[PDB]
RNA sequence: UAAACGAUGUCGACUUGGAGGUUGUGCCCUUGAGGCGUGGCUUCCGGAGCUAACGCGUUAAGUCGACCGCCUGGGGAGUACGGCCGCAAGGUUAAAACUCAAAUGAAUUGACGGGGGCCCGCACAAGCGGUGGAGCAUGUGGUUUAAUUCGAUGCAACGCGAAGAACCUUACCUGGUCUUGACAUCCACGGAAGUUUUCAGAGAUGAGAAUGUGCCUUCGGGAACCGUGAGACAGGUGCUGCAUGGCUGUCGUCAGCUCGUGUUGUGAAAUGUUGGGUUAAGUCCCGCAACGAGCGCAACCCUUAUCCUUUGUUGCCAGCGGUCCGGCCGGGAACUCAAAGGAGACUGCCAGUGAUAAACUGGAGGAAGGUGGGGAUGACGUCAAGUCAUCAUGGCCCUUACGACCAGGGCUACACACGUGCUACAAUGGCGCAUACAAAGAGAAGCGACCUCGCGAGAGCAAGCGGACCUCAUAAAGUGCGUCGUAGUCCGGAUUGGAGUCUGCAACUCGACUCCAUGAAGUCGGAAUCGCUAGUAAUCGUGGAUCAGAAUGCCACGGUGAAUACGU
RNA sequence: CUUGAGUCUCGUAGAGGGGGGUAGAAUUCCAGGUGUAGCGGUGAAAUGCGUAGAGAUCUGGAGGAAUACCGGUGGCGAAGG
């Protein structure tokens, strides 16, 4: 925002804005805090076996909702759920949200 | 190769208002001479009417049908081996080669001047001779007879 | 040779000058020659000044040449002698009643000539080419110069091997026009051939 | 006997799955093909587990058990000998001497191919224009010479260095001449010098003579120079880029380089950076164990494609006074032109292809559609590349000298070959006539206005200007006018000698220019070959720098102006 | 003792062997007819075959050897096969 104001150019800075807005579109969730989250609540296993493969290699509790196609040897608190049927995943995440919004008691 | 270029857009004839005639002077340009061609080819084309004795705006093609090409050699060394492989003429060459078939024998014919030497060969095609004519006589030989390798 | 000098190709930006002035044809050439006489006999005689640059401005028949130097106390001479005597030097070696000026160089770590002077000052110190080379690199980094790739000329070691020293550190975007890279080199007449050094300080932008 | 091989001894037990194949069979409406099961044999994936590894992986190379055969570094050697067998060929059993320190296996990153597919580029293709044909100018190779100096002389030299060679230049040869010079710093000596004349010499220099003799001069005698002598001397384009710096060319405006972190692997390492499209790209997006970053491409520069802010003098003259009709003066700076700042094209949008994405396309807007158009910008690297003859530069030299001054010549000499360019070979041209036709530049030691002649060269005269104020400098091809109708030609211009103009003392060698005669080869150039992507080719001229002078070379500007590019 | 191993009842598949015949195409050869100057061969070539009748064609006849198609990552066998 400050660079496009007066620094060197108008149009090139605008190009950088319209491009790196895509960069900020990436990384949308993690963007607030210093990193190293307490735990993890991935919504599948096969699609992101790399995610669990990193969190267990680092020692973070994976709160997965395994499909039945998946490979539950890596997960931490496996949940024999169904990952498709978006209705279902919405229900799961709604319950999790209800829990976490006042887990502070 | 993979990319293509469109045909350059051309304004019509500055004198007859026909783009096809305007393109014609553009091929004969050697030494950058259209103003000389004004006294050479434009002086030639002006005489082409009365010598023909008819309107040279659409009767201008009454000597060009035989000139219509059909094939030319395309050097496809496919896989590293040069072949005959004559591809059928596409519109961006079958008309360009028609103009390429005109002044091959009209520079130093030993006459008054090529201001009107070219004004000798044109009616010859609708008088059944001239340079553009025998061009199609040799094309028929290279194709339509070598089916075992064409 | 494919490495054009980056400063002059960026001279169209705030990149400074060292002889900027005006003339007609009847007196460009002699005035240019007068500028070299002051340009050369103010460097050989001024080895210890650690001069960054001497800049020539010629307003009217009495010029205001300024000198970019490292230590303010050392360039004074014996308290104004070099101010006068070199003005005496220029009063005839340039042919005008000139006026000398002296400019300091704050943080001489920030000048590509002065650092290249510093390494060259210690190249002839009979030291090995690697340890001393990298040691100075971070010194600027602790004091800025957000990027420098450091180069030392050929003839390293007792052998025919005359190689280069690429050794990039930081950001030196040469092809980027908005780079304002600080470049000057230095060379040392060694007991065996020619040993030089090339350094590209990156002084931020604009 | 076999590469008799699944290079896996037989037998048994246990141990996640998937997809096939072939052959039985049980149940199910087999309705049927089959569904649900069950057998056997069988091919291919694959985590556990095992393996050095590849790989095996319920048909194990897994986890165990029972027996049997074999191995113990490579060669010698499956060989000698003995035996047994075989008609014989020969099989089997099976060593040793001696020799070496390895021989091996899996795989990794280079990779060379007379693997392969792909994809890029006037690479090829399709045309154009060419060179090579001639004749002229230069350069390279050779010959001669005193030298015809040196370097480069496969792609990447040969109109190169060397931006302008009569002497000079020029580093070469000869001749004459000086040898602390002719270069420069430091010594001795005295005094300024400078200049004006001589004599000889070609000058070099030598013999000079004088006018001289400025200033500090706690008055040397310096500051200076003059002229000579001893020395530290310098000095030499004198040897080494295959000692160098720097610089330059080379792939190559190449997209490829990588690095950190992360992951995989016992590890060499891989990944990223690959694949699906996409593009100028390591381009974008898609996924991808890669995520970031850096060098690269790209833009950030300049010019150019529109208009606007600010401005009109010389320049434009819209409008006003006449026109001092050219816009001259005023005068507007409307405004051509001009410049201090900007904006405008940015996939921006309609629509679509296309995974929606990216990308791409059709369309629209606006002067400007997908880096608008051009240059500046050459990554890692790359080659003993070249450069010590530009300079600097280690080492090698000699210093009355492989240092030097001066005078002739020679770098252009020829016996030829080549490199480059130009000129033609004409009537797309020539003649002269009328005609309108630009831009960029340069310059008070200059162009030189103008004025006279020279057929011209240029000369005699000369404004002006410090250059939006003066010249070069008019454009040129071009068109209409007659013209020859291809004439070895009014082509072409060599060519020669004559006549002359200027440049510079002086220009045969080795100035230019003009006039005259000169009218040659060559009438479009083979083997062939190369260049060419829009204002392109093609051209037409214009000037500039380099210039005492002496461009077909080179820089810069305009005038006119097409096709080729489907294609890997 | 019955689970290891084997016998019997019963069918299923198979280039599993051994011995017999048998068919047709195909090369070759021989005889016949027609008529003819080349045939073959390779990167070009001669040796070769041939003017007599070769090649080519159809008509037959002899012989020997293997079994196109199905056919398969199929099947069988202790291996060879």
């Amino acid at each position: 925002q400050d660079g496009t104001f007066d620094k060197l150019t108008k149009k090139e800075a605008l190009m950088r804005t319209r491009e790196l807005e895509k960069l900020e579109n990436s990384l949308g969730g993690i963007k607030d805090m210093g990193g190293l989250p307490d735990a993890l609540f991935v919504i599948d296993a096969d699609h992101e076996h790399i995610a669990i493969k990193e969190a267990n290699n680092l020692g973070i509790p994976v709160f997965a909702i395994v499909d039945t196609n998946s490979d539950p040897d890596g997960v931490d608190f496996v949940i024999p759920g169904n990952d498709d049927a978006i209705r279902a995943v919405t229900l799961y995440l709604g319950a999790v949200a209800a829990t976490v919004r006042e887990g502070r008691s | 190769r993979r990319r293509v270029i469109g045909q350059r857009k051309i304004l019509p004839d500055p004198k007859f208002g026909s783009e096809l005639l305007a393109k014609f002077v553009n091929i004969l340009m050697v030494d950058g001479k259209k103003s000389t061609a004004e006294s050479i080819v434009y002086s030639a084309l002006e005489t082409l009417a009365q010598r023909s004795g008819k309107s040279e705006l659409e009767a201008f093609e009454v000597a060009l049908e035989n000139v219509r090409p059909t094939v030319e050699v395309k050097s496809r060394r496919v896989g590293g081996s040069t072949y005959q492989v004559p591809v059928e003429v596409r519109p961006v060459r079958r008309n360009a080669l028609a103009m390429r078939w005109i002044v091959e024998a009209a520079r130093k014919r030993g006459d008054k001047s090529m201001a009107l030497r070219l004004a000798n060969e044109l009616s010859d095609a609708a008088e059944n001779k001239g340079t553009a004519v025998k061009k199609r006589e040799d094309v028929h030989r290279m194709a339509e007879a070598n089916k075992a390798f064409a | 040779g494919q490495k054009v000098h980056p400063n002059g190709i960026r001279l169209g930006i705030v990149k400074p000058w060292n002889s900027t002035w005006f003339a007609n044809t009847k007196e460009f050439a002699d005035n240019l020659d007068s500028d070299f006489k002051v340009r050369q006999y103010l460097t050989k005689e001024l080895a210890k000044a650690s001069v960054s640059r001497i800049v020539i401005e010629r307003p009217a028949k009495s010029i205001r040449v300024t000198i970019h130097t490292a230590r303010p106390g050392i360039v004074i001479g014996k308290k104004g002698e070099d101010v006068e005597k070199l003005r005496k030097v220029v009063a005839d070696i340039a042919g005008v009643p000139a006026q000398i000026n002296i400019a300091e160089v704050r943080k001489p770590e920030l000048d590509a000539k002065l650092v290249a002077d510093s390494i060259t000052s210690q190249l002839e110190r009979r030291v090995m080419f690697r340890r001393a080379m990298k040691r100075a690199v971070q010194n600027a980094m602790r004091l800025g110069a957000k990027g420098i790739k450091v180069e030392v000329s050929g003839r390293l070691g007792g052998a025919e091997i005359a190689r280069t020293e690429w050794y990039r550190e930081g950001r030196v975007p040469l092809h980027t026009l908005r780079a304002d890279i600080d470049y000057n080199t230095s060379e040392a007449h060694t007991t065996y051939g020619v040993i030089g050094v090339k350094v590209w300080i990156f002084k931020g932008e604009i």
